[PDB]
């Protein structure tokens, strides 16, 4: 399985995500679909405070974390990557992974529109 | 990922808000089915994010201030440490046993202190100031920190005043002025605490012939020695008398080695009410080399670096701003003293070890007790 | 409600959705080969306790279903476990049925606070003439056994355990702490030889109760098997209000046992290489070995010394608990006496005039400077002649001669091999004796 | 690039996305740096000075070039820094090249043997341990022994010998003084200049308030400055002082560059530290000009420890060794040389040859003399032979004993040794053999010591001649 | 600002991208067909090198247990960790890239014990190496085996002979103790081991089948020349009727020399279990000790004194206990251990050299200076 | 904004006694590393520190 | 050890050839005890041990005869009478010594 290849190369562990969340919207045109996708839960971070909750408080339960994200992502604004990526970050707790992984992919973005 | 390029995400630049609205139509009533899985958020509280070897990691508590008393919500008490960007890293003094993750930790708004007083003359308390000895709680006594700082140049004067120990070969040969600091430092078994006991009882002899600004109130800290030393220490000086004049400080060898850390600060702060108004205070740290390895316990399990013999290097400055504290004080501050015997045991007569040339070189002399002298028999085996 | 989520050596990480158990918590692993008992030794943050096995964890698997117990390790305690032996979870492994227990209590528990402590130190009779007068045991204290291989150190084990138990009434504990399971068996079959063990019916007439944690075993369990015979010692202290004889065998391997748990749970070693808190893992066990107003617990700890070097840390750090030392020799035994204790080289607190008073004090230092004045002249016999000096240096001569061999004494659990009835002296009867 | 942080002489530079590794960068304070260790998410840089003057965000310029410093002829007289930069107040370097710092040495087909002599001027190294040109010689020794002093001597008396060989055969020095005090090089610039010695001396100065990064690099500056006269067909001494105090420098960096530690704190290069420094002093071959660089470095040590790891390391890595003892200091013999530890690899292959044949037996007795004292200062017996030998090595251990800065030419040091070994110097007292030797300096005839250095060897016709002279001589006590 | 808290991330796993990776590429609308990475019995290698591999998935895998690379090359899942396994690799890793297939075979450490051994020369696992075909009359067996308890074992009175009078007279050895054969280098340790194992083969032939005693000569870090020297003394003199050779060389992977003393011992325990007596000798278990240490410092365990992990005694003495002699309920077999500990200079105060005399019954110290002296063998 | 230089001094507002501050390196995210010339004990994680 | 033994375990003499190696092994410090020389002390059928104190005496090759050993010192192998006579001669030499701390 190979995915489109990245324009630039980055560093690791966030913008590693991004390298890779680029190349599953690269491969359904979804490259500006998902961007503003990303840039609605920056701004939503900064309204909600109990979706920032999920992201820093270290005792808020795993299964609570991944059961608001997966139950507020659904019947709107999907998309299927960003529906999945913040499942996905918020399996593991790396949901402030958010802000960086939104930077790093627009430094691949802004080298795809050259 | 530049803050350049993370300071321009503060901006809204979204340009289509469809699923802004909707999880803000739909984020509280899923927040509000998961309310039984909910611990209540912590701001000026604190939450335990992991306790272990005695340090437990504080989530929150946003406005405690370093250096202070937090109480955990089982009772035991702790100092913050170091208060980091994330948490904050507590030392409890007592056992860890008790703290579980997710425990409630309380900011007290005071800096570590221990009651000092009239009312703990008499008493035997633990290194934080809870009495032991079952008789009910310190009364007539107030709360003062256990960190100040020694008086400076300026406070000071020479020391004049001749502080009788009651040891022939102390008061001919090795006199104690009134504001020193004396070392004992001996083997094992060579009759270093015999010294520092007989002091006390003098103390106790001198005091009802002086006219009640010449006596000498002692404080004995005994860091990790066993309980039954510190029970039959207890007994002997309640049956000779010198328990009148006397405050016991004890963190035994089973006790937490933050509280075998903290007991001769906690002694020191009782013996430095004595020094401040007006009288004179005779202190006597016995295992000062155990303190030192309780220091170094606490310091390995907070990862600090070793140095010599695993000391943190730090350690200096552990003993030097304890014995800092014994002065003598001038006439314009009350002209108050405190006389401090540090304790340090010796591995087979090595002088040249860490704490004890460390310990040296803070006190303004030394009383060697020797093994070669002690097994014949001479004895105070002093050297 | 647990389950496993690391399994790196001895050092097993489980996570808990609900609530953490306590640190020392014991929790069972749910489905294993054996019963696989970890104690909580850390809450490592993110719901994950850090745990020290009991036993082996090879065959585990993350996600494995682990039981919290809501306490620490709990052992049988009471008099139905006199004669048995006991692993550090509290199981037989005698092979003789269940453990009869009275009590099963936690093994982790707090020293007896200062209001509790006895004031009073006094002197533990044992019946021993050499041990009565010149090394005493304090009721109540710690003593230090320098003996070793053929210097007769098992037999004087056994009649400790005899003498107390007959002259006191109370039991004792043997804590096996670390060792080898030849040993260990050997001192189990010399105990049901002698007497001390009975088995069957006649199990309740045994005074020794044997807590083994053996060498092959992992090091949490034998950190903690000297806590188990801590804790058999303190229920009949606490409640059959005796005065108990815990024999920690080899306390050296016991600080080497929670070295090793102190370095596989990743702190930093402190001095030579030992755990950075070896003065409190060292004091927690100590300090629950005193006097109550109940009992006392009296701690027989044979002590190795690691390079031959006593400021090691960790003999060190033994030292300073110590009342006590009984050193055994091979030259003492080598002249045919029994019990092999070197008369000059064992040590006492308890030998001062203000706990035994001038008549034994000066009986003890007056045999003792006879033997010491003997002991520096047989270079001076050996080279110069035996009639060579005076009347009065043989005087001394004959009188630590007959000395020498007045500290030997028959004992009474080997009278089924030597045939000699063993006698038992009296404090009095040994200070007017010699 | 962008300054991340910043903070003991390290910056970690965002960006600088094309710099090499070992490339010199230049911050916008005008403080200068070295790219070290690359890594996927920063640079990291050692800054050439104080780090004060950077602060996080700051501008980093990659110069394109690596590391270099002016090498040529305009850099005899002159005292520079850890790179290049005049340090004593006479205006630029005229006269001069950039050249790199770090260059591959010399492999082994571009080398010829070691053996045209290096005379030092001191006959504890030039009877017994003599160094040949392109020969690297440690000089090992405790804390004040004479360890610069025997490499003070050997600069110095290059100076006595450029005036009296050929162009061709003139030694160009080069002193590395790292990490010492800057009063301590101001004391020998004023000796190197009374002497004379200044003419030909380079001095690469990296004092104790230089940057750690300063004093790594200032053995690779003053080893391309003197490689300059090995490359060009002519001869160099480059003299290293303290590269136990280059590998601290290095050891400071490596720790706060996050390199993982190894013994004692010590990177686990750090033998290729100084093996890529040593290994850079070589005898060329005669297609490549014949040139040569001989190397001094020196390493001290802590209460005559040699196994310690910088210490170990160099001994492996140089053919001989001067170990200086402070014991042997203080009974009077100075320079301070273990003749019984102190080797030369090369050996009889590059000394005198008319101190070959005298200094054979000069190592021949001194090994008969050290294990019968052992056993005579308990003071059991004595043997009219094992008597001669304890009385003889008195007469030569006195006698390769040596005031501070007089280097003895070679002709003077083989003569005084001839009358040490062939018996002139028995029945004089031990007292005055060290006075007894410049009467046989003096009063032997001056013409005497021309043909010894013109011939290089003691002929049939000189030693008949020469052991006239050492007769009509009048010795102090006698 | 009211977006500082998510400034900076923090993670508690190092393969974050691991799981993000396979629920990310799964999501698009052509590869929700066929590529699902599976890690309940697989795995895949994130990172390999010195012979260790970290292996991502294979969730049920158990401590210990025998897992295989998909080139073949077998392994031993031995650190189990929140996201990862670690696997020591029985082979060269150079044959391991990032991405293989790693299969656990279900099983834990296994090696053929039994009668058909006897004679044959096996590796560190088992397999042999003398080129003789595969072995015949044997069945597996575990290599972590339970050391029998205190009532398994009776009292050791029954001698065992090693032909060597020095020993015979002053160190006498019995059926089932453990004896530390311990000397410097070149001070005939080997020798006294290989004189016993000659000495029982000479014992064997006339004393009943019921108490001859089978040795197993275990060759940790040595190399193949001298175990080749070592079956050619064995075949010549005729001890290889009663001899297994279990080698693990220098050259052999340092998991395989851990585990070859441990294989070893399985293969004697048979005889130990069955009613027979056994004779094994772990020579340089000092070299076994390295080899752990090895593998324990690359999976990053956390180093104790000299640089060996914490439970490097408990190595040992997990070996060294299952020399026993067992109770006559279960046969009144043995098993008799030699040890052999090389030491540096003649100190018996080295880390590893202190543990196995704690563990050890007795020790048998040669001394190099009294190897000069004519005194052969060098016993103090 | 606008960190202090490295060895820069600066004073903590609201302590007991007056604390001095020496920045010793620049951490990298708009944070300096200080050394405290007196007692930090009673700093509280928002203090007001004044750049001199 | 197991970088070391991957490059002695190649140096074989094998059934199609054969290897005669002769390596010198520096010791850091004249100190056998380092592990780099007493890793590689197993691998070497022939240890030849130079000694300091040999050569500060001027014998030359400075062998140490006592701790220089190798496996062809068997009698089977070389004969007796260059087996006794080796072994008299370190027998010798080993007395000598320790007669050597009285003589000094
Ligand atoms: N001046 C003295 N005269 C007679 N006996 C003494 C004297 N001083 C001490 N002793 C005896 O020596 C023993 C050791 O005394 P002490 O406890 O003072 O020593 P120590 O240095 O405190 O030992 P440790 O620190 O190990 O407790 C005591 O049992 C005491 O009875
Ligand atoms: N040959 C000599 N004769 C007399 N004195 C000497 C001789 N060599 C050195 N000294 C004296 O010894 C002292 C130390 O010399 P030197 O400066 O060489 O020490 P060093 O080994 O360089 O130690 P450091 O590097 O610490 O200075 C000098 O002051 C010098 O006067
Ligand atoms: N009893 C003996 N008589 C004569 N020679 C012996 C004797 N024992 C051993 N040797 C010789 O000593 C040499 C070294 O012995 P051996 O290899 O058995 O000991 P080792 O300690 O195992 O050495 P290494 O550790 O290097 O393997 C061998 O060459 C052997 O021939
Ligand atoms: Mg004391
Ligand atoms: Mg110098
Ligand atoms: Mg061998």
């Amino acid at each position: 399985l190979k995915l489109p290849t990245a324009p630039l190369q980055l560093s690791g562990t966030s913008a590693q995500i991004a390298t890779l969340l680029w190349q599953v919207a690269a491969k359904e045109n979804q490259l500006d679909k998902v961007q503003d996708e990303l840039y609605q839960f920056i701004e939503l971070f900064k309204q909600h405070s109990e979706l920032r909750r999920l992201a820093t408080d270290p005792f808020v339960p795993t299964l609570v974390r991944t059961k608001i994200i997966s139950s507020v992502l659904k019947d709107s604004g999907a998309s299927e990557i960003t529906k999945k990526l913040f499942e996905a970050l918020a399996d593991e707790g790396a949901l402030s992974a958010l802000l960086e992984v939104t930077v790093n992919y627009e430094e691949l973005m802004l080298a795809h529109k050259k | 990922a530049d803050a350049k390029a993370l300071d321009e995400l503060r901006k809204p630049k979204f340009s289509s808000k469809y699923l802004i609205q909707h999880v803000s139509q739909k984020l509280i009533p899923a927040v509000k089915e998961w309310e039984k899985s909910y611990q209540p958020p912590v701001i000026h509280l604190g939450r335990v994010l992991s306790v272990g070897d005695g340090i437990a990691r504080v989530y929150g508590l946003k406005s405690v201030q370093a250096g202070e008393l937090v109480c955990f919500d089982s009772g035991v008490k702790g100092m913050a440490l170091n208060l980091q960007a994330d948490h904050v890293g507590v030392v409890v003094f007592g056992n860890d046993s008790v703290i579980h993750q997710g425990d409630l930790v309380y900011r007290t708004g005071q800096i570590v202190n221990v009651p000092i007083g009239p009312g703990t003359l008499g008493r035997v308390t633990d290194g934080l100031g809870q009495p032991i000895d079952g008789k009910g709680p310190l009364t007539n006594v107030r709360s003062s920190l256990v960190e100040v700082k020694a008086p400076g140049i300026i406070a000071r004067q020479s020391v004049r005043e001749p502080l009788f120990t009651g040891v022939k070969a102390v008061d001919a040969l090795v006199p104690i002025g009134r504001g020193q600091r004396e070392l004992i430092i001996g083997d094992r078994q060579t009759g270093k605490t015999a010294v520092a006991i007989d002091a006390i009882i003098h103390q106790k002899n001198c005091n009802e012939q002086v006219p009640k600004a010449q006596r000498v109130y002692c404080v004995y800290v005994a860091v990790g020695q066993k309980r039954s030393t510190v029970a039959q220490l207890v007994k002997l000086f309640t049956q000779t008398g010198a328990m009148r004049y006397t405050i016991m400080v004890s963190a035994t060898a089973s006790d937490a080695a933050p509280l075998q850390f903290l007991a001769p600060y906690s002694g020191c702060a009782m013996a430095e009410y004595f020094r401040d108004t007006g009288k004179h205070g005779l202190i006597i740290y016995d295992d000062l080399s155990k303190q030192s390895v309780a220091y170094r316990q606490m310091s390995l399990l907070l990862r600090r670096p070793p140095g010599r013999e695993a000391f943190p290097g730090d350690v200096f400055y552990l003993h030097s701003r304890l014995l800092e504290r014994a002065a003598k004080l001038s006439k314009e501050l009350g002209g108050g003293s405190l006389t401090a015997f540090p304790v340090i045991e010796t591995q087979a007569g090595d002088v040249s070890a860490y704490i004890a040339t460390n310990v040296i070189s803070i006190t303004d002399g030394q009383i060697f007790l020797e093994t070669e002298l002690f097994y014949k028999g001479i004895r105070p085996a002093l050297n | 409600a647990g389950y496993v989520s690391q399994v790196i050596g001895p050092v097993v990480d489980v996570r808990f959705d609900g609530e953490l158990p306590s640190i020392l918590s014991s929790l069972e692993v749910e489905g294993h080969s054996v019963r696989l008992v970890l104690e909580v030794a850390q809450h490592m943050g993110d719901n994950t306790v850090r745990c020290i096995a009991m036993d082996s964890t090879d065959g585990l698997v993350r996600g494995q279903k682990v039981v919290d117990t809501g306490s620490p390790i709990k052992v049988p305690v009471g008099r139905g476990t006199l004669g048995r032996i006991m692993n550090v979870i509290g199981e037989p492994v005698d092979e003789q049925g269940p453990i009869d227990a009275a009590d099963i209590w936690s093994i982790h528990r707090e020293a007896p606070e200062f209001t509790e402590q006895s004031t009073e130190q006094e002197i533990l009779v044992t019946g021993i003439k050499v041990v009565d007068l010149l090394a005493p045991y304090q009721r109540g204290g710690k003593i230090g056994l320098f003996g070793g291989a053929g210097v007769g150190k098992t037999v004087l084990i056994m009649e400790l355990i005899n003498n107390v138990a007959k002259a006191h009434g109370g039991f004792s504990v043997f804590a096996g702490v670390g060792e080898r399971t030849r040993e260990g068996n050997d001192l189990y079959r010399e105990m049901i030889e002698s007497g001390v063990i009975k088995l069957g019916a006649e199990r309740g007439n045994s005074k020794c109760t044997l807590v083994y944690g053996q060498m092959n075993e992992p090091p949490g369990a034998r950190a903690r098997v000297a806590l188990t015979g801590l804790t058999v010692a303190e229920y009949f202290r606490d409640i059959e209000g005796q005065d108990v004889l815990l024999f920690v065998d080899n306390i050296f391997r016991f600080t080497q046992a929670n070295s090793e748990v102190s370095a596989l749970l990743g702190r930093i070693p402190s001095a030579v290489g030992y755990q950075p808190t070896l003065a409190t893992d060292l004091g927690g066990l100590q300090e629950r070995i005193t006097t109550t107003t109940k009992g006392s617990i009296t701690s027989v700890q044979a002590v190795y010394v690691p390079a031959d070097d006593l400021t090691d840390p960790a003999p060190a750090t033994t030292f300073a608990h110590l009342d006590a030392t009984t050193v055994l020799s091979r030259s003492i035994a080598e002249l045919g006496i029994y019990p092999a204790v070197d008369p000059l080289d064992s040590t006492s607190r308890m030998l001062n005039p203000n706990v035994i008073g001038a008549e034994h004090y000066n009986v003890a230092r007056g045999v003792q400077k006879v033997l010491q004045d003997y002991k520096n002249l047989q270079d001076i016999i050996a080279i110069l002649g035996m009639d060579e000096l005076s009347e009065e240096d043989k005087l001394t001569v004959a009188r630590a001669r007959k000395i020498q061999r007045f500290l030997s004494q028959p004992f009474q659990v080997a009278e089924v091999f030597t045939g000699t009835p063993g006698k038992y002296v009296d404090l009095a009867d040994t200070i007017s004796g010699f | 690039g962008r300054v991340l942080s910043v903070g003991d002489g390290i910056a970690r530079v965002y960006g600088l996305k094309s710099v090499q590794a070992g490339e010199l960068v230049c911050f916008d304070s005008g403080v200068k740096g070295m790219a070290l260790n690359l890594q996927a998410d920063h640079v990291g840089v050692v800054v050439f000075g104080n780090d004060s003057v950077i602060h996080q965000g700051d501008l980093v310029y990659r110069t394109g070039q690596i590391v270099n410093v002016p090498i040529g002829p305009g850099t005899l007289g002159r005292v520079t820094d850890g790179l290049g930069q005049p340090i004593d107040g006479k205006g630029p370097l005229t006269n001069v090249r950039s050249s790199l710092v770090e260059v591959k040495a010399p492999g082994i087909i571009a080398r010829q043997s070691v053996r045209e002599p290096l005379f030092t001027g001191v006959k504890a190294v030039d009877a017994l341990v003599p160094i040949g040109r392109g020969q690297r010689e440690l000089i090992i020794g405790d804390r004040q022994t004479g360890k610069t002093a025997v490499a003070i001597d050997a600069i110095i008396h290059q100076k006595n010998c450029n005036e009296q060989v050929p162009k061709a055969q003139r030694v160009y020095c080069v002193y590395v003084a790292v990490g010492q005090k800057r009063s301590t090089v101001a004391q020998l610039v004023k000796l190197f200049t009374q002497t004379g010695a200044m003419r030909y001396t380079i001095m690469v100065s990296a004092t104790a308030s230089d940057a750690a990064p300063l004093q790594f690099l200032a053995p690779y500056s003053g080893c391309a400055m003197a490689e300059y006269f090995r490359d060009t067909g002519k001869h160099g001494l480059i003299i290293y002082d303290d590269l136990s105090k280059q590998s601290v420098a290095y050891r400071q960096m490596s720790l706060l560059l996050r390199r993982p530690p190894g013994r004692e704190a010590f990177p686990g290069d750090v033998f290729y530290l100084h093996s890529r420094l040593l290994e850079r002093a070589a005898k060329l071959s005669k297609e490549l000009g014949g040139g040569s660089l001989t190397a001094f470095p020196v390493i001290e040590t802590q209460a005559g420890d040699v196994s310690a790891y910088i210490a170990t390391n160099v001994i492996s890595i140089t053919d001989g060794q001067i170990f200086l003892e402070t014991e042997l200091f203080y009974k009077g013999i100075r320079p301070a040389l273990n003749v019984g530890l102190s080797v030369s690899r090369v050996g009889s292959a590059a000394q005198f040859p008319g101190m070959k044949q005298v200094a054979g037996t000069l190592k021949l007795e001194l090994a008969q003399y050290r294990e019968v004292a052992a056993f005579a200062q308990f003071g059991s017996d004595l043997d009219a032979a094992t008597q001669y030998v304890l009385e003889r090595g008195a007469r030569l251990t006195e006698m390769l004993k040596q005031k501070q800065f007089a280097p003895i030419p070679i002709e003077r040091q083989t003569v005084a040794v001839y009358a040490a070994t062939k018996g002139f110097l028995d029945k004089v007292r031990v007292q005055d053999i060290v006075a007894a030797e410049e009467a046989v300096i003096s009063q032997v005839n001056p013409a005497v010591f021309k043909i010894l250095k013109a011939n290089g060897k003691i002929t049939p016709a000189l030693d008949a001649h020469l052991k006239a002279e050492l007769r009509k001589v009048k010795l102090p006590g006698a």
